């Protein structure tokens, strides 16, 4: 009958799991392994060397918290596995030995990452069927169509792939390095400019949290950072989890603008609105009609308010006045990778381009190589 | 007489041969099978005509070995033994409820009264006619069953070369919890809705014992109808029958006043009150509580001061410390089920000393102890019974292996060095005092910040790996142990509700400045009396291990009952339910104890004609298992043989179609 | 079976002793050692070279009462035997032969200190199993939680030890020296300005019961000491042993506000108020939300009426206004070290850390320090 | 003519000034100002409320010693106002109206302190010209070399500034707040395992005079772990200033190994071998050819003696095989930011470089945002 095949959006932030068919995610919830490190006095605390999920959280304040998953490549394997068995069982509670799963991971990834992905999950959780996609591709189903080129930057990855037609063209493809964890880095260190430490681990989740809350991007970055320095109505307060109250001014829109102005962390590779332009031009000429009119974008980092306004400003002073540049921003692009993922898993045509175990079992881990993509 | 009733006659042992056996047996009305020294039996659900008195009389002696097997031949050979070795023994009858087990008892009871002359004395009936409170004290409704006996029931009673002495009968394990909580569709014990029923108007109004309704105690299940099943008459009749004993009028009024004020507890609230710096503990209404002061005739203050704070002292200090509504609730609860549990001691005290008893002789012991109980949910009550059904599997596991070993023993002298697992791991994994389970929770139920999900953590984690230790495979918040009888969960939820006692001594001291003699005397003589028994799983082991170091010095003789069917269904026997029975009774613990002693020769004589193999062996020994060897590269392991005997046949099983496909590929 | 472990509680005032599972310690007396120095005259009367525990309470006038403990080090050891030898055997009249015991010991003592104590208890008594323990985590177990900051102050020591969730902060435990002794030694000296005088030690037992019976902690201490000298309303009297009646007036709260201004007795380290504040912000950020809401306290200088006001009030000052400031204060806080220790020696888990004699006699006084803690 | 311009060294600890051209600071002497806390009773000893530098390090015992500086970030200007005009009027005589003024500065600290700081050296003393730098680039200049990544660990802070070819790497500086403050901390709660207490400021001066005299650091930390526990070869004593002598086993390289090993005091953060590695692998591939071979490391906590060979091993350890690992350890390594301020300071080309007077008059305290750096 319907498996009611399982997708599993592995991030490098958060995660996203839920059944195939509906709308939303089922379970979201940050990818985190905390340890213990304080030395543990009272008889029977103990016994608990790992807190995987939301659950490592909220005792953050005597925890280590280490990210499996750096730059879209899965560095640690035991505390993955760990989370992908969290995942599962103590949050979906469906036995993946009759469920399909369908994976998300990035374009230009190495390859031993998927081959140890699907070692992990054919030997282990013994699911009888595995399929990895890409997520641009998933994003852009979740537009409802098919052409434009697709921007999708979450927390590890900031990739460009253009599809026309449902064509894909590899030779455009450019993945950029800088993405969320690089802007909470930054932001961390300039909030000691104002007198603001934040040393420990516990605390990056307080920076996350407040460039989540507080973050915007400027429209024009000159206008106000002058606009900063003659005046106070740009600033904003937020509340530490102990009372104390910080004030941040020009430091809500000077973080983002390091997705426009790379060389703020050291780095060469212009902003990702240039970044776009140079993706398009490595396309063929019939086809940026199209694509200059459908740049549709995702990803956790894109909703910061203003970015749509931005982007869509450079994007139209490097193109040909002649031609039309349109941004599509729907409310949802943290979620459209899985709403991808569910709506490619929900079509029976493509229940025939699954990699059952049998294939793995003559074939082995190479398979993914030849039938995911 | 084509039947087998033995099950040692039996050559091979299979669980479908046993069920096959007693289908063909209960036809003939074969209730009782021999398997040994241990008879099982069955329930008609029906009347039979009696065993007359003449299978006590000329079936006694020697003549119960060569009799068709029957209940009277335990108690024959039971008083057999007493003549013939002058110790004391028992006798233990198992089974579930409905399964005529309280029957059976009072028929051996009757048996052994009738068994000599001294008939014509009064007091061999006087223990019969003091049986009904045992059990409207001891029955509650049960999913399985609507009267179901929920405590352990002991007997011992004196004779000196056949004279019935004094009997004195004593209780063992009582399900407290059942007192202050009852599980889904379940009633607490028949007396509180016998109270109810039968009360006097004037002494309801005095009272005011008209609000079953509102009782906490009594409305957990929601099933309050079934106590018009003729409850009135009953408590009518329970009166009579405890009036015949002599009870007086006034200690009945202080019995009714009693259960009255524990009823009453239950209607006392505690609400979350900001005393000082947390919320604390407050009342509703002492109107409740007033009551329950006055039917037992005791300072409100004191009660109130008991039940609101916590006292401690030394010989310089006493300090109040205010207890939380958890701690208070569990207090309420606790006094309660001391009460009860101490008026059923009391009055089996004033049954036992009713009936003069006399000095130490020859005695005979019997124990009704209900059987394995296994529910939908299980609960830590469950628990419990499975923790004693198991200790009492170990014991019927040691005496089956006993005698498996002197029949042995008569069969050839080489199985001196054969034993068997016996199920020792499966008792350690609860009673031993570092990492046992009963023990984990005792430790926990102490703890500053204990839930019952920690509980789960602590289990995890210090078991693991156990082979009987079976960790669910999805995150629910229950566990699962392998008994004998299979695989049973426990679903674990108010287990720190359920366990925790905690009796203080300003309530111990409270009790007796009561006006009322039997309470003060009764609560002086617990106070001299008594170690550890803080909580309630501490004292169900302690009585646990006094009923064991009880037993052990008898080598008793055990009866086991069972259900045909789940209902009254007279004479429907049905696979299925043997098999229930059977794994709840243990009785397959014999035939894994025994994996027999089949001669050759027959095996051989049967396949003359068609394999044609010389059926003229001249002397049947070991030559032919040789043989057999030298064709079949038989192992070692089918040595030790006896004089034509003692044969395990493993091998066997797939050397019979080997000897057989080439006889019949000829044709 | 049940060996019924002791809890012997040595205190650097009184001593408390008893078994575990109970909820109230069996033995109550000062922990002194008393000797005499007058002459003898009456044949028979001599003989007794030492007088220990309440027995040398009442003829403390012809005695010199020497406690054998101060600051919590144990100064004295040939005395501390004799007292540890009369609790058991003249006290509870158990043996200790077979019968585990469990001490109590200050955070930041010296370590010969613990392994003197271990080879006094392992060689001389016998005892079969010893383990030692921290007061501050047994007060927190007599609390019925497990995350506070316990503040502890007996008559040597005065330390908060903050745990969270079973888990210890090594890094935020300060001990201050002030502590009972030296407010008695203040009340003598403070005594002299109305004129009374007690010189001997046989009248610091007379300071001592003065300030246990009449003494009080203010809540504001200028108000008061503007309404002292303004009116007679605060003055109380208390009968010497002699017949002569003394009155005591402003000297009542002026004795125990060395705890809160440390400056009186020379000490340059502020009160106790302000250094729960300063270990509570040596600790991580999000655990300062269940600190600031579970300010347990224990000891016997924590009973005068109105501490648990004053230092909510001091602390409510230094803290955030959005906080919320509570103060645990139970009826029972000088026994509250015997209760947790009783409670701890009952838990079945917990007979798996004890010390049994064959761990230390093949590794000797030094596996305190790996056992122990 | 040629001003002189000065250059005053104003570190966590100690202060140093002189004159430019020299080869030696002038004044080195503890910026501690200290207030008398008992009750003066002489006629006459009095009217002195503050006793600034080296006259309040002798006068110690009736004074209570506060660091106007912690952790870098000037916390308290009323009396570092007073330490400047002691340092310049009182110690070199020389009146700052004519004379520029050159100043050292932590990389990471508040724009603040910096905006204040020009403050009140234009507005009170009316210097002429001033400029601020940042103190690893002048303890680069000392060590004679364009090349290197420069570890200065003061008294408050430990930062990693790497510089290649007089280009900085503002994304590669990495700043560390355990410094020889912490050290000196848990030195003195270490030492109250043997029995030595030190609770007011006063002996404060005494454990950090005991750990610059007798502290060393350990080559392997394990094997003298297990050395001084079977010898005692290692112990040695010291005397206290009033006749008492104490001796110190283990706790000589137990105190610094927290550079190493900073989970000792609670942080999290790693060690200052592996923060300088890290900080070496976040610059360029063609870079770390020069940054192995040219690790120059300065400041006080870096005379430990030993330091200069484990510090060398664990970056061996943790760099590749092939490569050559150099570390440079000048003689003078706590002078040397004072004397790379002085060649600054010497340059003819630098004096174009200075802060007029006129320009912070007419652009305000924000000019140091722009023209320092
Ligand atoms: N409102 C917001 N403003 C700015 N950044 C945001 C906002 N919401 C989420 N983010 C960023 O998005 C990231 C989460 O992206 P995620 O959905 O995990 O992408 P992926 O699934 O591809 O890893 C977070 O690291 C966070 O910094
Ligand atoms: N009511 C009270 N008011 C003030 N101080 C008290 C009071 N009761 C006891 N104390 C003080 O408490 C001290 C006893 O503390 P103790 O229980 O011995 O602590 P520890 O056991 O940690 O040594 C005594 O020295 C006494 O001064
Ligand atoms: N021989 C030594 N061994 C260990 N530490 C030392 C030694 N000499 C000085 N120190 C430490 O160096 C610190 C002084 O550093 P300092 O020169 O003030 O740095 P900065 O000028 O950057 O503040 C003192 O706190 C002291 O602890
Ligand atoms: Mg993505
Ligand atoms: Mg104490
Ligand atoms: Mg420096």
């Amino acid at each position: 009958d319907e498996t009611t095949a399982l997708v599993c959006d592995n991030g490098s932030g958060l995660v996203k799991a839920g059944f195939a068919g509906d709308d939303a995610p089922r379970a979201v919830f940050p990818s985190i392994v905390g340890r213990p490190r304080h030395q543990g006095v009272m008889v029977g605390m103990g016994q608990k060397d790992s807190y995987v999920g939301d659950e490592a959280q909220s005792k953050r304040g005597i925890l280590t918290l280490k990210y499996p998953i750096e730059h879209g490549i899965i560095t640690n394997w035991d505390d993955m596995e760990k989370i992908w068995h969290h995942t599962f069982y103590n949050e979906l509670r469906v036995a993946p030995e009759e469920h399909p799963t369908l994976l998300t991971e990035a374009p230009l990834n190495p390859k031993a990452n998927r081959e140890k992905m699907t070692q992990i999950m054919f030997e282990t959780f013994n699911v009888p069927a595995m399929y990895v996609a890409i997520q641009a591709v998933l994003s852009l189903y979740a537009s409802g169509r098919t052409t434009g080129i697709v921007l999708d930057s979450g927390d590890g990855v900031t990739h460009n792939v253009p599809i026309y037609e449902g064509y894909a063209l590899p030779h455009a493809i450019m993945r950029l390095d800088l993405a969320g964890r690089d802007l909470t880095d930054y932001l961390m260190k300039i909030l000691t400019e104002r007198g603001y430490s934040f040393v420990t681990t516990a605390e990056r989740e307080i920076v996350r949290d407040i460039k989540e809350k507080l973050c915007y991007v400027a429209l024009d970055f000159e206008n106000e950072m002058a606009t900063a320095a003659s005046s106070s109505s740009l600033e904003k307060s937020y509340e530490l989890p102990d009372g104390q109250v910080i004030t941040i001014g020009n430091e809500r829109f000077r973080c983002p603008e390091t997705l426009f102005q790379p060389s703020f962390i050291g780095m060469e590779s212009a902003g990702i609105h240039e970044t776009t332009y140079n993706s398009i031009m490595k396309c063929d000429i019939d086809i940026r009609k199209d694509l200059y009119a459908n740049n549709v974008m995702s990803g956790g980092t894109t909703m910061y308010p203003g970015i749509a306004d931005r982007m869509q400003k450079e994007i139209t002073a490097l193109a040909p006045s002649t031609m039309k540049i349109k941004i599509i921003a729907p409310p949802e692009r943290k979620y459209s990778v899985w709403i991808g993922g569910s709506i490619l898993a929900s079509l029976s045509t493509f229940q025939q381009m699954w990699i059952t175990k049998q294939e793995y079992d003559e074939a082995g881990p190479s398979i993914v190589h030849r039938k995911c993509f | 007489e084509d039947g087998v009733e033995d099950m040692t006659q039996l050559e091979d042992l299979q669980e479908t041969t046993v069920l096959a056996n007693l289908k063909t047996r209960f036809e003939r009305n074969l209730i009782y099978t021999y398997i040994g020294s241990i008879l099982v039996s069955v329930n008609p659900y029906r009347m039979f005509a009696i065993y007359g008195p003449e299978q006590v009389q000329q079936y006694s002696g020697r003549a119960l070995g060569e009799n068709p097997p029957h209940l009277f031949a335990i108690a024959n050979l039971a008083f057999a033994k007493m003549l013939d070795a002058k110790q004391n023994q028992c006798v233990i009858i198992s089974g579930e409820s409905g399964s005529g087990k309280t029957e059976a008892t009072k028929l051996i009871l009757r048996c052994l009264a009738a068994m000599n002359q001294r008939r014509d004395v009064m007091q061999q009936i006087k223990i019969l006619e003091a049986t009904p409170l045992l059990e409207a004290f001891g029955n509650a409704k049960t999913v399985r069953n609507d009267n179901s006996s929920r405590f352990g029931k002991f007997v011992e009673i004196f004779l000196e070369g056949g004279v019935i002495c004094g009997a004195i009968t004593s209780q063992y394990l009582l399900e407290k919890s059942r007192i202050v909580f009852q599980a889904k569709n379940e009633r607490n014990y028949h007396i509180f809705y016998e109270l109810l029923a039968g009360l006097p108007a004037q002494l309801r109004q005095a009272f005011s014992l008209q609000e079953a309704e509102t009782y906490y105690y009594l409305n957990q299940g929601g099933n309050c109808e079934i106590a018009g099943k003729s409850d009135a008459d009953d408590f009518r009749r329970l009166l009579a029958a405890m009036e015949v004993l002599g009870f007086t009028s006034e200690d009945q009024d202080s019995i009714f006043r009693i259960l009255a004020s524990i009823l009453h507890l239950g209607n006392v609230y505690f609400e979350k009150h900001e005393t000082d710096a947390q919320e604390v503990a407050s009342v509703v209404s002492a109107r409740e509580i007033q009551a329950v002061a006055e039917l037992l005739q005791v300072s409100p203050e004191g009660l109130q001061k008991a039940i609101t704070f916590k006292v401690t002292e030394t010989i310089r200090e006493k300090i109040f410390t205010p207890l939380t509504v958890e701690s208070a609730v569990d207090a309420r609860d606790a006094i309660a089920k001391v009460l009860y549990a101490l008026l059923f001691g009391w009055l089996i005290t004033r049954v036992n000393a009713l009936v003069s008893p006399k000095q130490d002789t020859l005695s005979i012991a019997i124990l009704d102890i209900y059987g394995f109980e296994d529910l939908s949910f299980n609960s830590f009550e469950q628990l419990c019974i499975n923790y004693a059904n198991e200790n009492l599997q170990y014991l019927f596991n040691k005496i089956v292996f006993q005698e498996e070993q002197e029949e042995y023993i008569r069969e050839q002298m080489d199985w001196r060095e054969i034993a068997f697992a016996d199920n020792q791991p499966c008792i350690n994994l609860i009673s031993l005092k570092p990492y046992g389970i009963l023990r984990i929770l005792d430790g926990q139920c102490c703890f500053p910040q204990a839930t019952d999900h920690t509980f789960l953590q602590k289990c995890h984690y210090h078991h693991g790996a156990n082979p009987l230790y079976s960790k669910p495979k999805m995150p629910l918040p229950e566990f699962t142990i392998k008994h004998y009888a299979g695989k049973v969960t426990y679903q674990v939820h108010k287990f720190l509700d359920k366990n925790h006692d905690q009796v203080r001594q300003d309530v111990l001291d409270l009790f007796v400045h009561s006006r009322t003699r039997v309470v003060a005397h009764l609560f002086s003589s617990h106070a001299a009396q008594t170690y550890k028994a803080h909580t309630v799983a501490a004292k169900f082991q302690q009585s646990l291990l006094d009923l064991v170091e009880k037993m052990e010095r008898c080598n008793p003789l055990f009866v086991r009952c069972l259900k045909p069917n789940h209902k009254k269904e007279p004479g429907l026997f049905e696979p299925d339910v043997m098999m229930a029975q059977l794994r709840y009774s243990g009785v397959l613990e014999t035939v894994r104890i025994r994996k027999v002693r089949l001669p050759f020769q027959v095996f051989i004589d049967r396949y003359r004609c068609l394999v044609a193999l010389k059926l003229n062996v001249p002397a049947d020994g070991d030559m032919c298992v040789s043989l057999l060897s030298r064709l079949c590269t038989v192992t070692p392991d089918m040595y030790r043989v006896g004089i034509s005997k003692l044969f395990l046949k493993e091998h066997l099983h797939q050397l019979l179609e080997s000897m057989r496909e080439r006889v019949q590929n000829r044709a």
